[PDB]
């Protein structure tokens, strides 16, 4: 029975196309209802529908049937990103927490913004800087420390600009994660690397300090709008779904046929 | 006499064409009737409406306007060549020969900086 | 040889066309086509683009040039942008204009930004990038994010406790703290406790309001894995992964 | 659809009455489709994006 | 630096507008577009009014150009309505209506701008560069 | 128009009916025909859609009026304005301006001076969709609903026009080939 | 190599008259001929094969054999392409061409073999629809028309 219905699916695939065969497969096996009933299968179903639409768009331009399978295997083997071949949103009615990078948050608007890793910084190793007089790009292939410092200054300015862009998108409330992060491999050397970050340059005023010095610099600028609290690790309960019964629905049945046997034929159509 | 019939929809114009056909009949029975159309689909729709109105839609030609203009050029004026000498590809192949001959002229000083810098006969074509 | 072209090849070909002798007259033809220019997002300006704009619209009469931008938003230095081109453009031009009013955020967040970024002089560490105290809007002065108790402040710097910590442990602890704050905002939001108030109007905080701003994809996956453990679904709007790799 | 001019054609510099233009032809095609509708007109367009749910604007004619 | 008024900006030479984060930059571009369409400013105005095919707006992101085109079209329609009604609910639109003495010619120019907004010159960087290469192909030496 | 000496030549021409044999003038008011045309030669059309959309129609009717031996006969069937689409076609055909701008405060405050639109009028409908596949799916569902609602509606009188036929016809063939036997309409 | 036999076969075809009075094809002028006339025939009733084949068999003598074909109810338009319509001495005539003829090589193509080919290939319905189309066209074109 499985081989017979798959041969029927192959006949639909050769006669009707890609999307009718996939729609008959999703309707006969009822896999879409099982994916919607499964927790986490809605993203999988939207990915299946997008892959089906891309396969229909690629098979409408291809004559052969194995050519579409070869195209799908080639696009599996080629992970290159186009404008149409990217992942879409899974659902729009259900509200979801939107994670967005700093470059993708430029010009947008968000009510509540959380910045957990704004203290994490990266030290640039390559010596590619700009001259402070001619304003031209200078690439130093030799390992000179002056070019490394002049590139690290531009890296710190880029991190400060990223900090400003990430801070100026909140409307009602923004939360920051501050910690005495040490990039150096030493455990307790008496100094921390928060002055090497973008956030610590505004808190410690560009001066190297310690963890207690960072705490006093945080507690120094305390206003009605700026407050601080400790990070306490603790979990009590995940969430409450607060479900409600779904509203009833039925599909309408077509009473009359949409059209009669209307066709413009010839003598060969009647023979 | 040139007659232009202003109407809002095409059904009144089809009724006017039906009235003109039923009023004035052709002298020759095998003389074709030229109906100028915008496309093949409008010609098929007009043939459908004429078959629904008359009961028969035969011996009615639906020529395109440039094809009808060339047919009138053939019928009115004799000794006309079937293909024009001023074809698009023909003018391109003539200009590909004539443009290097006119590079020495003073009026083509703009194309000389465009063509004589580097050319594998790609910019010229 | 193939006769193809690229995105940067258009800029390079226009710069090479303006670099020639007759192409300056071509720039005059551009002065016959558009005798004005309003250029948005001037922080993302290549040096070739600024060389083209300087060759076309430097000091010719009847044409105007309006470079609208922000030096504090030049974050595309990996792509090819450069803030030193903006500093050269600032040194070349004479007039400077700034906007005073801010129409997006609450005045508490504006005061927090003007308190944090105006601690010292030239906080962006460049002499040609000055910071000014911006002003909030009068129509949005009553924006308040209220919790079950007192009014929540604008900026809340969660200080992680400890002397010295690594990268991964700090990321995991701050991801768990952020997930706990998200579930506390969503648990108290569905009972009418945590609200967004504009004047007298109130709105409950849904799951689409809270957004986590990360920098990379690995820490975004860390936030998503720390948030899906507490039965909270989350979407990644910056996900540029292809569907054919799943 | 809007088509850029070649740049050195004299018809684009000086237009006349009987000149072919893709913009005016489509703007008259929309008017002819509005007039030719007898009973029901069903205009559908992409108003929202499916990728990032961004707002998409319709045509100037609609 | 100096503060910026959208109705007192001199449109002569090179000007540098520093719009901060969260400010109405997309509103300021539409205000300057409405200023350039009707020719407002008095002594600091343009010497002649320009059409829609002479105002060049350059924005890198294509969706940003589409959003800016829609916002400029909406501002053109709102200013046309406010000029036909001689009243508005916006203070910047109120000062824009107070700067002009004539109402019929400005409304006709805004109607022509609304009709020619389909042929507006709001392109990207690479789009404007490709249009300049394809337009004047002789001086550039392009295919 | 070109010249005031051409406006009188245009005013001398009238359209006689093909069946009823009654002459009608070209304009609504012949005395205000000089006031309708501007000094540059462009007529201020009261309908904004006809003025902004029919420039090819303007050039074609100008070149048709420029002919010397032309015989113009008019056969116009008036449309009774009951629906929204018939209201739009009547406002286009009768050459009138129904766009209420509200030049005074009395025109702006009161709102019953416009035309009433019934909520059951499904003549002109605008549908916002998210995907082109979803767009043609909602199109097929609405066409099936219109075929079920109107019994005297043959499928040959339905036309679907797509601006971009290259990016929609795969989706059209997909959602029109995937119909069951009780839902399949020919395409 | 087929060309000098083809031209003499063509001139042998054109010299042979095909009429009850003996009218050849060379007597037809350019105004008298109409080659490949396309017609669209309307039909509003559901075309039932059982109600049509009995009406055909009532008058057509070639329908003695030929059991009836099966086709669905066709409502709408029927396309047709007549090969040649030509008038002569005030009388119209229809002419069609068939050229398959694979199974015959000797002189056995008599009237009985051609009638068997007409019954096998079912050209009787095509010829009857051609007569109906020509009757409707001559009724619409020429006023006071008699069949």
């Amino acid at each position: 029975v499985v081989v017979e219905e798959f041969d029927g699916y192959r006949q639909i695939w050769r006669k009707r196309g890609v999307m009718p065969m996939l729609r008959a497969l999703m309707s006969a096996r009822n896999i879409a209802e099982n994916l919607l009933a499964t927790a986490g299968g809605e993203r999988r179903l939207t990915d299946i529908l997008h892959i089906s639409e891309l396969l229909q768009e690629a098979g409408t331009q291809l004559e052969s049937e194995h050519a579409l399978v070869r195209w799908l295997s080639q696009h599996i083997l080629e992970p290159d990103s186009n404008a149409s071949s990217q992942q879409m949103r899974l659902e729009s009615d259900k509200h979801l927490v939107q994670i967005v990078t700093i470059h993708k948050s430029k010009g947008l608007e968000y009510p509540l913004v959380w910045l957990p890793f704004i203290t994490n910084f990266r030290v640039q190793e390559q010596a590619f800087y700009h001259d402070r007089h001619s304003f031209e790009a200078v690439l130093d292939l030799n390992a000179a420390p002056e070019s490394v410092d002049l590139a690290e200054a531009e890296r710190l300015a880029e991190d400060l600009r990223l900090l400003y862009v990430a801070l100026t998108r909140s409307v009602w409330h923004c939360s920051l994660g501050v910690a005495p992060l040490v990039r150096r491999r030493g455990d307790k050397k008496g100094d921390t690397d928060v002055h090497q970050s973008a956030l610590g340059r505004l808190l410690q005023k560009g001066e190297p300090q310690d963890a207690a010095g960072l705490r006093t610099c945080i507690e120094a600028l305390c206003d009605d709008d700026i407050a601080w609290q400790t990070a306490q690790t603790g979990d009590n309960q995940p969430w409450q779904v607060n479900d409600v019964s779904t509203a009833e629905l039925n599909a309408k049945t077509l009473q009359r046929l949409p059209g009669d046997n209307w066709r413009v034929t010839s003598y060969s159509g009647l023979q | 006499m040139l007659r232009v019939y202003h109407s809002n929809r095409l059904d009144v114009l089809e009724a006017l064409m039906e009235f003109i056909v039923e009023r004035e009949r052709l002298d020759d029975p095998f003389e074709p009737e030229m109906i100028l159309v915008q496309s093949t689909g409008m010609a098929q729709w007009l043939q459908m409406t004429l078959s629904q109105k008359f009961g028969i839609a035969a011996n009615i030609d639906f020529p395109l306007p440039a094809s009808f203009i060339w047919d009138m050029f053939v019928r009115v004026l004799p000794e006309i060549p079937k293909e024009s000498a001023f074809n698009k590809q023909s003018m391109s192949w003539k200009l590909m020969t004539l443009l290097p001959q006119l590079l020495e002229r003073e009026d083509f000083t703009l194309l000389r900086h465009y063509l004589t810098d580097d050319s594998d006969k790609r910019k010229l074509f | 040889r193939r006769g193809e072209l690229g995105f940067d090849d258009m800029l390079s070909r226009l710069d090479s066309a303006l670099r020639s002798e007759s192409g300056e007259v071509l720039a005059a033809a551009i002065r016959t086509r558009f005798p004005v220019a309003m250029i948005d997002e001037f922080q993302d300006t290549d040096p070739q683009q600024y060389r083209i704009f300087r060759r076309i619209w430097h000091h010719q009469p009847e044409t105007a040039l309006l470079l609208i931008g922000d030096p504090k938003q030049a974050i595309y230095a990996f792509r090819g942008a450069d803030i030193f081109t903006y500093m050269k453009a600032r040194s070349e031009v004479h007039a400077h204009y700034t906007l005073d009013t801010n129409w997006r955020s609450a005045p508490g967040m504006v005061n927090s930004v003007n308190k944090l970024f105006s601690q010292t002089d030239d906080a962006f560490m460049f002499r040609e990038i000055p910071f000014i105290p911006v002003k909030s809007a009068g129509k949005n002065q009553a924006l308040r994010f209220v919790f079950k108790g007192e009014t929540q402040p604008a900026m809340k710097m969660w200080l992680m406790e400890g002397e010295s910590c690594g990268v991964g442990d700090y990321q995991s602890t701050m991801a768990q703290v952020c997930a706990a704050q998200i579930r506390d905002w969503l648990q108290a939001g569905q009972r009418g406790e945590a609200l967004l108030m504009n004047g007298d109007d109130a709105r409950p905080v849904r799951a689409s309001d809270i957004s986590v701003l990360v920098r990379s994809r690995q820490e975004a996956a860390q936030v998503r894995d720390a948030l899906t453990l507490l039965e909270i679904p989350s979407v990644y709007l910056s996900n540029r992964d292809s569907v054919f790799e799943t | 659809r809007q088509l850029a001019p070649l740049g050195f054609d004299l018809m684009s510099q000086k237009p006349k009455r009987g000149d072919r233009s893709r913009r005016d032809d489509d703007r008259y095609l929309f008017l002819e489709a509005l007039i030719s509708a007898q009973q029901k007109l069903y205009i559908s367009y992409i108003g929202r994006s499916i990728q990032d749910n961004s707002e998409r604007f319709p045509s100037v004619l609609v | 630096a100096e503060t910026l008024d959208p109705l007192r900006l001199p449109l002569q030479g090179e000007r540098l507008i520093e719009a901060s984060a969260g400010t109405g930059k997309t509103f300021t571009i539409a205000a300057l577009y409405l200023r350039l369409l009707l020719g407002l400013g008095g002594s600091a105005a343009f010497p002649r009014p320009l059409t829609v095919e002479e105002l060049l707006v350059v924005t890198f992101t294509e969706a940003a150009t589409a959003e800016l085109r829609g916002r400029i079209r909406s501002n053109i329609h709102e200013l046309r309505i406010a000029c036909l009604r001689e009243t508005t609910d916006n203070p910047l639109y109120e000062r824009l209506l107070e700067e002009i003495d004539d109402k019929a010619q400005a409304a006709q120019w805004l109607l022509l701008a609304e009709r020619q907004m389909d042929e507006a010159a709001v392109f990207t960087i690479h789009g404007f560069c490709q249009r300049m290469l394809n337009l004047n192909a002789f001086e550039s030496g392009m295919l | 128009i070109k010249d005031p000496a051409y406006l009188a030549k245009l005013l001398t021409r009238q359209r006689r009916h093909s069946f009823e044999d009654r002459e009608l003038p070209l304009f609504r008011d012949s005395e205000n025909a000089g006031q309708l045309f501007n000094s540059d030669g462009e007529q201020d059309v009261g309908n904004p859609l006809l003025a902004s959309w029919g420039k090819l129609g303007r050039d074609y009717i100008y070149l048709l009026s420029d002919l010397e031996s032309s015989q113009e006969l008019d056969a116009f069937v008036d449309v009774t304005p009951d629906n929204l689409l018939h209201n739009i076609q009547s406002d286009i055909l009768e050459l009138e301006n129904r766009a209420v701008a509200g030049v005074n405060i009395e025109e702006f405050s009161r709102s019953d001076n416009k035309r009433p639109l019934d909520p059951l009028d499904s003549s002109i409908t605008f549908h916002v969709c998210h995907s082109p596949q979803r767009e043609v799916e909602v199109l097929h569902d609405r066409l099936l609903a219109m075929l079920e609602e109107d019994p005297t509606l043959t499928p040959r009188d339905i036309i679907v026009m797509v601006a971009d036929i290259d990016s929609y016809s795969p989706f059209i063939q997909a959602v029109f080939g995937s119909a069951p036997a009780d839902r399949y309409l020919p395409y | 190599q087929w060309e000098p036999v083809l031209t003499e076969w063509i001139t042998a075809v054109l010299q042979a008259p095909l009429n009850e009075t003996g009218v050849s094809l060379s007597q037809l002028s350019a105004r008298n001929k109409q080659v490949e006339m396309e017609f669209y025939l309307p039909i509003s009733e559901p075309l039932i094969a059982s109600q049509l084949d009995t009406l055909i068999r009532q008058f057509d003598p070639l329908s003695a054999g030929c059991p009836p074909l099966e086709f669905m109810q066709v409502r709408g338009m029927l396309k047709g392409f007549i090969d040649l319509v030509f008038r002569h001495e005030g009388r119209y005539y229809l002419l069609a061409y068939k050229s398959n003829w694979l199974g015959e090589d000797s002189s056995a193509y008599t009237q009985q073999a051609m009638a068997a080919a007409m019954q096998a290939h079912r050209y009787d319905l095509q010829y009857q629809l051609y007569t109906l189309a020509l009757h409707r066209y001559l009724r619409h074109r020429i006023a006071d028309y008699d069949y």
